[PDB]
């Protein structure tokens, strides 16, 4: 016949952030029983005020920058076509949705919770003998 | 705790909304709707071609509270339960009853229109 | 087999000069070697009263420090383990060091004017620092026993509650009643960085060689581990319900809810211990939020007050009815808890008059009683373990400070046979 | 005065230098004025000031602290060879 | 628009609502209620959509465990009300008690909400490490014990401000 | 505007003491009765109509 | 039959004394039996914490006679000493009181305890 034999980056690309739904992991953090590395109090808040406190996504993505800056000893900056969205549309996602540093933008979503889990999604017990071994 | 007319039930059927499930859409909080004893005496008195309203009125989530009156007339049973306490929230769609309650201060009136219900004198709409 | 994980090793292969930055666990297992039955127990009677803390410098001569509510930093020697501790120098405070303004930022008087609470010796031996309710951290030169630097805490509520040095490095961590944790360099005498987060006053802090400290609030029932540089922290909550204990025991005593977490010692990097007021010594683990082993009342129940005292009524059978039997009873608090680092052994001290020393199990999932040191009596506040000798066979000297009161206030009944002074005890092998 | 903490002390013998991230603590002052660090980062070592090079100081917000990157060379004549010209002029 | 105007702009009651909420809590205008009331209407419509849905449906299970736990941490919902029947009932006074105007005043330090408003906007009160000077700050639950005067503040432990330091220098040269 | 909100509510809390008799404080003094006076014929009580 | 009735549970001892500690810092706590007596006369007390282990039990037992006259709730806690550290006082306070103050940050928390006191009555 014919076969492509083509290498793919997208199949090796991580898709963890696509199905990652935030309210599902908030159950995880209570049921993990590991500690979770909360920062200090005044180390959170943004500009003496105006910018709402910190998202826990925000102390993650800013941590990703500091982990990147300490490796390469250099800084990244005001590069404009990315900044005009990702500072406008992101800091308005704060004031529209975050309240006291905790996100309430989850709850107005049409992204439904089922489509991540979906009765384990793939590798599903579609036959009868598959159902006996999950009982095993 | 919301009082209910005959008329609010009748236009609830024509506009395809549940009472309890449909009130919570307008009101956004939990509510305990409660038909008085005078109002149930009207719904029976409306007769045969309103009996599907009389089935929907007697629902165990719809509460009932008695009254001490000598009469059926619930348009004036209701305002008298409102002046003496002012904790209730009247659900009517009678034209004369709305005018009877819009003069009373601080009583959230509630009517049915179009798809869902509407409230008037609640300050805490949203 | 990964791409970046090889690259992570290559970059970290070149990484250099991390000694205290690298973690160390429990490796020292002399807990079965110790003999507590025949271990000698020597007590001393000092003239001052209401002793508060002991810290002891140990070289890489041995030494001892005491501080008492007579406001007296006192300079001692213990370097011979066969004799009682000996006076070298002292420095009593007083009321001549009361500040002039009494309200300003400045509190720069050289001496303590009211109620010291805690002491700690710098691990180089060059300095020693005292703290208290006078909201002044005064570091003292050891030799002439003079105030070398006085540090105002710059807050009206900032009374000092505990002092904690890093091992072999003079980074000084200090706990304060205003929900603050001040951190200090001592060689440069400068304020490092301020940590925040307890809902209650911070009664105890301890450290190791690493840049981490563990602090406890009193009533909040939380113990917090810290990163000093990244300024992040952990949260360790207790919360053992008695109804989960009682219905566990209904498948077949008393159980107590936890009023406070008072003291804490850090045994290694991944585990530590905390004392409570309901006699709990909880072994904690960094992987878990719940304690990895709870051991209920250590020193036992507090002695029940007498039947004649509580009623004030001449009918004798009526006196026992008011007591309500088991309901009135209380435990001993845990007012002292310290482990020699990286070891299987820690000591608990209270006013039951028995320094109940515990052995950590080698799997580090529970601990177990070693023995008791019954020579002391009355309220015990602090514990410093000082070792000597060769590598394998080590002579020790537990030192504990005994007061008739607690560090922080009276809160005490029917203390008896208790003298102010140092309890010394040498355990061999 | 000032107090300095060093994190990730990484040695690069290709350029024959000690790299580290510098964690500068400002107890009350305003800032640290990099010439004063090139003084103080020298005398924590043997460096004879101009074999150190500090550049990446962005402050902790609200003051109190600043974080950046320090380059400590060996053999001070090498500082003319591997540093850029805009750090020679500083 | 971060805030929606109500369907009834001018009633007899809605005007006498916003007299009181601005009166007791010391608000600047009519706008600062509607920023609160719009965000609350997001949360309350979310809670009704979780009660349209059956129990053991995971969207009611997980997001319900999220929303209640999220409202504990901002201190609006008390911890004992750990059910979705209570997150409906919270009115807009529950958010305004968590503002820094009232939470300074109700902690002390003020003598009045309007005096607590002035202490915020002049940078005296501090929330943990960072000094905070916006009064609608919405203090979380864990942050509540920590509200205190700044160390660089003359009501705290610092030097006096200019109007004492000018007067203290004035009495020296006068005398 | 934050003053006119203050000086309205502080003005519209005096009116509230005049429309109804709003609760205030408790009784912290010593004295028992009333300063403004008793009327015999008022009956400020909501009567339950039939 | 016992004179120190009602005595609180161990779990309720925690929830009471923790509310006492914040009311100590907010200055709504008035400390001492002779001071808690006065707030019952002024009518401004919320509820009354009493120590069961103080000797005698009758030196403070006038308060439930004074509280039930005025419908003010009251409890017994087992230790005067553990009420001391909740009080922030160097000496054991054997009787405390929570004053009614409307500018109370702990107002939603006091009424959680107060409702768990009337449960005992
Ligand atoms: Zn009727």
């Amino acid at each position: 016949t014919h076969f492509e034999d083509r290498f793919d980056a997208r199949e090796h690309k991580d898709r963890s952030n696509k199905s990652r739904m935030q309210a599902m992991e908030e159950y995880i953090r209570e049921s993990s029983d590991q500690p979770d590395w909360s920062a200090s109090i005044g180390a959170d808040i943004v500009n003496h005020g105006r910018g709402g406190i910190k998202s826990l996504r925000d102390t993650e993505k800013e941590r990703r920058v500091t982990s990147f800056e300490e490796d390469n000893f250099t800084r990244l900056n005001i590069t404009n076509k990315a900044e005009k969205r990702k500072q406008k549309q992101r800091e308005r996602n704060a004031r529209m949705n975050v309240i006291g540093g905790e996100d309430f933008g989850i709850f107005s979503s049409k992204r439904k919770l089922e489509d991540s889990t979906s009765r384990r999604g793939a590798k599903k017990t579609r036959s009868a003998w598959d159902r006996a071994q999950r009982r095993l | 705790q919301v009082l209910i007319d005959t008329n609010f039930i009748n236009f609830s059927i024509q506009k395809k909304v549940d009472i309890v499930r449909g009130m919570m859409d307008c009101l956004l909080a939990k509510c305990n709707p409660l038909i008085t004893d005078c109002v149930m005496a009207e719904l029976e008195k409306l007769g045969p071609k309103y009996r599907i309203a009389l089935k929907l009125a007697r629902d165990p989530r719809i509460k009932r509270l008695s009254c001490s009156h000598k009469g059926t007339y619930a348009d004036d049973c209701l305002v008298h339960r409102v002046l003496q306490h002012k904790c209730y929230i009247v659900a009517t769609n009678d034209a004369g009853l709305k005018q009877r309650i819009r003069k009373i201060p601080g009583i959230p009136l509630m009517s049915v229109g179009g798809h869902a219900y509407v409230i008037e004198k609640l300050p805490d709409v949203f | 087999f990964d791409a970046g994980d090889l690259d992570k090793d290559i970059i970290a292969s070149r990484l250099k000069e991390d000694v205290a930055e690298q973690q160390g666990r429990v490796f020292r297992y002399f807990g079965d070697k110790l003999l507590i039955s025949e271990a000698k127990q020597s007590f001393t009677r000092v003239g001052e009263n209401n002793l508060t803390c002991i810290s002891c410098f140990q070289p890489v001569r041995l030494f001892a420090y005491t501080v008492s509510k007579d406001l007296q930093l006192t300079k001692y020697d213990i370097t011979d383990f066969s004799k009682r501790p000996k006076k070298l120098k002292y420095a009593k405070g007083g009321a001549k060091y009361i500040p002039t303004s009494k309200h300003e930022y400045e509190n720069t008087t050289e001496g303590h004017y009211d109620e010291i609470l805690t002491v700690a010796a710098s691990p180089d031996g060059k300095y020693v620092v005292t703290g208290g309710r006078d909201r002044k951290l005064i570091v003292w030169s050891t030799e002439s026993l003079s105030p070398v630097k006085v540090i105002p805490t710059k807050d009206r509520r900032g009374e000092v509650l505990s002092l904690a040095f890093r091992k072999n490095s003079d980074q000084l961590y200090a706990s304060c009643a205003d929900f603050k944790i001040r951190t200090y360099s001592i060689n440069q005498f400068s304020q490092l960085e301020i940590l925040y987060g307890h809902h209650d006053i911070v009664e105890d802090i301890s450290a190791l060689a690493m840049e981490r400290c563990v602090t406890v609030g009193a009533r909040d029932r939380t113990a917090m581990l810290w990163k000093i540089p990244d300024e992040t922290r952990l949260t360790f909550r207790g919360g053992d319900e008695p109804q989960k204990l009682l219905r566990r025991w209904m498948k077949e005593p008393l159980f107590f809810c936890e009023g406070s977490i008072d003291v804490v010692s850090m045994v290694d990097d991944f585990h530590f211990i905390t004392g409570s007021d309901n006699g709990n010594i909880c072994l904690w683990s960094l992987a878990k939020k719940k304690p990895i082993f709870t051991e209920r009342i250590a020193h036992g129940i507090l002695p029940e007050p007498s039947f004649n005292d509580i009623s004030g009524e001449t009918d004798e059978e009526l006196r026992k009815r008011q007591l309500q039997g088991k309901k009135l009873l209380q435990p001993f608090w845990i007012t002292s808890l310290y482990a020699i680092p990286y070891s299987n052994v820690f000591i608990s001290g209270s006013w039951s008059g028995s320094l109940k020393v515990w052995k950590i199990s080698d799997n580090l999932r529970s601990f177990e009683l070693l023995g008791e040191l019954s020579g002391a009596k009355g309220v015990v506040t602090k514990i410093q373990v000082v070792e000597s000798g060769k590598h394998g066979k080590e002579k020790f000297r537990i030192l504990a400070s005994i007061a008739k009161e607690h560090r922080l206030g009276r809160w005490i009944a029917n203390v008896s046979g208790a003298r102010n002074g140092i309890y010394s005890a040498v355990i061999d092998q | 005065a000032v107090t300095i903490r060093t994190r990730k002390v990484i040695s690069n013998p290709l350029l024959a230098r000690k790299q580290f991230v510098v964690d500068v603590l400002h107890p009350n002052r305003a800032n640290v004025s990099k010439d004063e660090l090139r003084e103080k980062l020298a005398e924590v070592y043997k460096a004879e000031k101009d074999a150190v090079s500090v550049f990446g100081f962005r402050t902790q917000f609200g003051g109190g602290k600043s974080v950046g990157f320090g380059l400590v060379y060996n053999s001070v004549a090498e500082a003319k060879k591997f540093e850029p010209t805009y750090r020679l002029v500083r | 628009k971060t805030y929606s105007t109500p369907k009834r702009p001018y009633e007899s009651s809605r005007l006498d609502a916003e007299l009181k909420l601005a009166g007791e809590f010391g608000l600047k205008n009519k706008k600062e209620i509607y920023r609160i009331s719009f965000q609350l209407s997001k949360i309350r419509r979310a809670a009704r959509d979780l009660l349209t849905r059956d129990e053991k449906d995971p969207k009611r299970l997980f997001e319900g465990n999220a929303l209640i736990r999220r409202l504990v941490r901002v201190g609006v919902l008390s911890e004992d009300k750990k059910k979705l029947d209570y997150v409906l009932a919270l009115k807009v006074e529950d958010f305004l008690e968590r503002r820094l105007q009232t939470q300074v005043y109700k902690l002390g330090l003020a003598k009045s909400v309007h005096h607590a408003r002035v202490l915020i906007t002049q940078r005296h009160i501090a929330v943990g490490k960072q000094i905070v000077n916006i009064p609608s700050f919405m203090v979380r639950l864990d942050s509540e014990k920590h509200i205190d005067f700044a160390p660089t503040s003359p009501f705290g432990g610092a030097r006096p401000g200019r109007v004492a330091r000018r007067n203290a220098a004035r009495k020296a040269e006068a005398s | 505007s934050r003053v006119k909100k203050r000086k309205k509510y502080q003005k519209a809390q005096k009116k509230l003491k005049s429309v109804r008799a709003v609760y205030s404080g408790g009784q912290s003094g010593v004295y028992e009765g009333e300063k403004t006076g008793i009327k015999k014929g008022l009956t400020r009580s909501v009567k339950f109509k039939n | 039959n016992p004179k120190a009735f009602p005595l609180a549970d161990a779990a309720l001892t925690q929830q009471i004394l923790d509310v006492v500690q914040q009311a100590a810092n907010l200055r709504q706590l008035k400390k001492g039996a002779n001071e808690a007596t006065k707030t019952l006369n002024r009518g401004i007390s919320e509820f009354i914490i009493m120590a069961a282990d103080c000797e005698p039990i009758e030196i403070l037992l006038h308060l439930p006679l004074l509280c039930e006259d005025k419908n003010v709730p009251y409890v017994f806690v087992p230790s005067r000493v553990a009420l001391g550290r909740a009080c922030g006082v160097s000496r054991p306070v054997i009787a405390a009181s929570i004053t009614t103050n409307d500018a109370s940050a702990i107002k939603t928390q006091i009424y959680a305890v107060k409702d768990k006191i009337e449960t005992l009555l």
